């Protein structure tokens, strides 16, 4: 999404990830984790990457 | 309710055209904002979503241990989902509790 | 001294006597000949149906015309000026095919680089390199904590014939049969005494 | 009492493990995995492998978990240290460290050798646009010169051309124009003529000298799109039941394909696909978990490789019953490992210091050799050709002349 002066080459070195974080003991724990694993599960999270 | 806290700036949540014109959460919509959309459905809350203001995500300042930013507005009890990309750490988890990676 | 590589000596590789037709095979330098004699006898024969096209004379037409020098006479009829044409460009397709290969074997053969350092051959995986059975040797590499190294000691602890060698009159006997293949690897100055 | 799987690279038996079975014996990734949270969490685990020898699946009717869910669920044992794809129904009923190694559906096909190298090679070094211009070009001088030696010497059309062509394959020509038009002509020909043979020459040197060999495929989408060669799953499991519940545009393309085609592509086993993949040429290109594909690739014969991007992403974690109190002493553990770059560290040398073959040695492998016939025999075809149809014109002439 940028004038292709420039491109990716090569695989990632290291590896991270990012997360739909909760503050430490609460209630919103398990049902967000069950929310992201299933949404990755049916590619919600693969068609809105595709997307923007 | 529930208060979200969104980074700003990236591909992941930006300000919409007549941002002015736009009102509450949907002045400003993103890949993340898009997220924090589906993961309501699944845990059943109605939020509205809200910028960090210091702009960063957080760290313990090495002179106090005070938490700044997108993970201190979680510490701290001011709001409560994160959905924006924190980089999932050790530091970051043994304060916080995190989610399994939505990205890698 | 030190731990010093050991490789067989290049020999001298003396070039044979008719290496200048090696950017062809065989089969293409007689097919060459076989299809001469083919165009040189079909030439005769169209240029002969009822002037100058006899039988030697169109054999000395035709190797005219694949040495690309070309003879003083040349076909004046439909059917003998399309034998011409088709052995013309034939010869040309081969004798720039015969240069374009030997460039690419000169060429080749000028950019060679031997194993010259450790790190060289940690690298090329083509040629074998065995320690002595028990000795410094070994258990330097076994306790050496370099990448390199390990890298060696990774390859030399695995391997479908045993790398090591029990004796180094044996060690030095395997890399001589090997011809190239065992590179092995003892002090410098035994290698020193057993090159000299 | 941690479990364990048989897979090849992650636990393995070292050679004569009947002589040295146990703890102490066994090898693999998982292993030392589990020894370096050891070395972060002291505990007395005695390490048992899976009874049933496979992962989790609960049966409909029977609504048992088995293999690494069973043992887990039912207090059979303490944790799982081994390739778990963690997932909806695996975390509903255990407690998933955080993914200590992500992969995806990878692409696997045969490494690319050189070809057969087929008649009408010849012309290679030059386009095929390049060709066609040479012959039009030709033509076009033949009849300009010809139009000048007839405005204002013989000439003719047949007898131009000649001229031309004998000018264009170096071979000395009969007679030359004399005139000052005619003249130009001749020497702009002459002078294209020199250009191109000189570069016919030394593109074929090019040619011959450094090799450059290219994947037919590069990634999922243009293999969606060749459709040429045929791609092949594993018969059911995770990488098949993937593209039966995938909408992404691409990937319904890939499986409504082989959902209908023949032969079976779907494979029994993934030894099965390897050695198909290894057996046809090009025609085969086999889709696996990323991790597995990344290790066969090293194995000897090496002839096979990886293209392409991860096509969906998974990871791989380490299970714990829900009350454990190990449970929060592995998400920590597995977080400090990845930091360290010591979990990299592990997957690097037992993936490529274990490696029956290295990229970085012999990568050019330079060698030549005598031009084969069969390089050339697309001329010798051309020779004889037009030898045969020189004596079926001259008959035709012949017969026309005598009537
Ligand atoms: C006796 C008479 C001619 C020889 C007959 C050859 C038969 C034996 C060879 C069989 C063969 O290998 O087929 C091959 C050649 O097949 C051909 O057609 C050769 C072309 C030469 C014919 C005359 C050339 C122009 C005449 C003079 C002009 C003045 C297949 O060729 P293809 O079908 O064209 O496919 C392309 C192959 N490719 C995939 C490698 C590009
Ligand atoms: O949790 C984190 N989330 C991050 C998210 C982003 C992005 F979303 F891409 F903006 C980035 N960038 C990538 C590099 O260019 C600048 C921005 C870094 C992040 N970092 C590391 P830091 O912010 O550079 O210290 C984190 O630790
Ligand atoms: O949790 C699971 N983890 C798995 C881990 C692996 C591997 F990592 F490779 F060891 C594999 N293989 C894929 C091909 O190479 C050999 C076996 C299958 C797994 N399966 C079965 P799936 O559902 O068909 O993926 C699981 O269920
Ligand atoms: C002197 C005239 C020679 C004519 C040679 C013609 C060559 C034809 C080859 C066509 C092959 C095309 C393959 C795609």
């Amino acid at each position: 999404r940028k004038p292709c002066d420039t491109m990716k080459v090569g695989g990632n070195l290291d590896s991270k990830g990012y997360g739909a974080a909760t503050p430490k003991g609460s209630a919103l724990r398990a049902p967000v984790n069950l929310a992201v694993l299933k949404l990755a599960e049916q590619g919600a999270l693969d068609k809105l990457k595709a997307k923007w | 309710t529930a208060v979200v806290t969104t980074i700003l700036e990236d591909p992941y949540v930006m300000a919409k055209k007549n941002a002015a014109a736009a009102e509450g959460n949907a002045a400003y919509e993103g890949y993340c904002v898009a997220l924090a959309a589906e993961i309501a459905k699944h845990a059943a809350y109605a939020y509205a979503a809200a910028i960090v203001a210091d702009g960063k995500y957080g760290a313990r300042d090495a002179a106090t241990k005070a938490w700044n930013g997108m993970v201190g507005e979680l510490v701290y009890g001011a709001a409560d989902a994160a959905a924006a990309p924190l980089t999932i750490t050790l530091v970051r988890e043994e304060v916080i509790d995190f989610s399994k990676p939505f990205m890698s | 001294l030190g731990i010093s590589i050991m490789i067989k000596k290049p020999q001298k590789s003396k070039p044979g006597v008719f290496s200048f037709l090696d950017p062809l095979a065989y089969e293409i330098w007689m097919c060459i000949v076989f299809a001469y004699i083919g165009v040189s006898v079909v030439l005769f024969l169209v240029s002969r149906f009822s002037n100058e096209f006899g039988i030697f004379n169109s054999l000395w037409f035709s190797l005219g015309a694949f040495m690309q020098q070309g003879c003083d006479i040349s076909p004046r009829s439909l059917s003998g000026r399309i034998v011409g044409g088709v052995w013309w460009f034939f010869t040309l397709i081969i004798i720039s095919s015969y240069t374009a290969n030997l460039a690419a074997f000169l060429t080749v053969e000028r950019m060679v680089s031997p194993i010259e350092s450790a790190e060289d051959l940690a690298k090329q995986t083509e040629i074998a390199y065995g320690t002595l059975a028990a000795g410094s040797t070994k258990e330097f590499f076994r306790r050496s904590k370099i990448a390199v190294a390990a890298k060696m000691w990774a390859y030399m602890a695995s391997a479908e014939p045993s790398v090591f060698a029990a004796t180094t009159a044996a060690g030095a006997a395997r890399v001589r049969k090997a011809k190239g293949k065992a590179a092995a690897l003892l002090e410098s100055t035994m290698n020193e005494y057993i090159e000299q | 009492v941690v479990t364990t799987i048989l897979e090849s690279p992650y636990v393995m038996m070292k050679k004569n493990h009947e002589m040295l079975e146990g703890n102490e014996r066994y090898e693999g990734y998982c292993v030392d995995l589990a020894a370096e949270i050891a070395k972060h969490c002291g505990f007395k685990y005695k390490l048992t492998i899976v009874g049933d020898g496979k992962y989790g699946a609960r049966d409909a009717d029977t609504k048992i978990w088995n293999g690494m869910v069973g043992e887990l669920v039912y207090g059979k044992a303490d944790i799982a240290i081994a390739p778990l794809t963690i997932t909806l129904v695996r975390e509903e009923v255990i407690d998933f460290s955080k993914p200590f190694m992500s992969l995806g559906i990878s692409i696997m096909i045969k490494k690319p050798q050189k070809s057969k190298p087929g008649v009408f090679s010849f012309l290679d070094p030059l386009a095929y646009e390049i060709w066609m211009c040479i012959v039009f070009a030709y033509i076009g001088v033949s009849v300009v010169l010809f139009l000048v030696s007839r405005f204002s010497n013989e000439f003719g059309i047949f007898n131009s051309l000649w001229f031309s062509l004998g000018a264009f394959m170096r071979q000395g020509c009969d007679i030359s124009p004399r005139s000052l038009s005619g003249r130009i002509v001749g020497g702009v020909w002459w002078f294209f003529t020199l250009i191109i043979i000189s570069s016919y020459t030394a593109n074929l040197a090019a040619f011959l000298t450094v090799e450059r060999m290219v994947s037919p495929i590069e990634s999922a989408e243009d293999l969606s799109k060749q459709t040429e060669i045929a791609y092949g799953t594993l018969d059911s499991g995770s990488t098949k039941e993937f593209f039966r519940r995938s909408k992404i545009a691409v990937f319904d393309k890939m499986w409504t394909y082989m959902r209908s085609a023949e032969p079976s592509v779907f494979v029994r086993t993934t030894a099965e696909g390897v050695a198909r993949v290894r057996k046809s040429k090009g025609k085969y290109a086999y889709l696996l978990e990323s991790t597995m594909n990344e290790y066969i690739e090293q194995r000897k014969p090496c002839d096979t490789m990886k293209v392409g991007g991860n096509l969906d992403s998974k990871g791989y974690g380490i299970a714990t019953p829900k009350g454990s109190s190990l449970g929060n002493a592995v998400n920590l553990a597995v977080l400090k490992l990845n930091e360290e770059g010591l979990l990299d560290k592990l997957k690097n040398k037992w993936w490529y210091d274990k490696g029956e073959c290295g990229s970085g040695g012999g990568d050019s492998k330079e060698k030549t050799s005598a031009l084969s016939l069969s390089n050339v025999a697309g001329v010798f075809y051309i020779l004889v050709g037009g030898l045969g149809l020189a004596m079926l014109v001259a008959l035709i002439e012949f017969c026309y002349k005598s009537r």
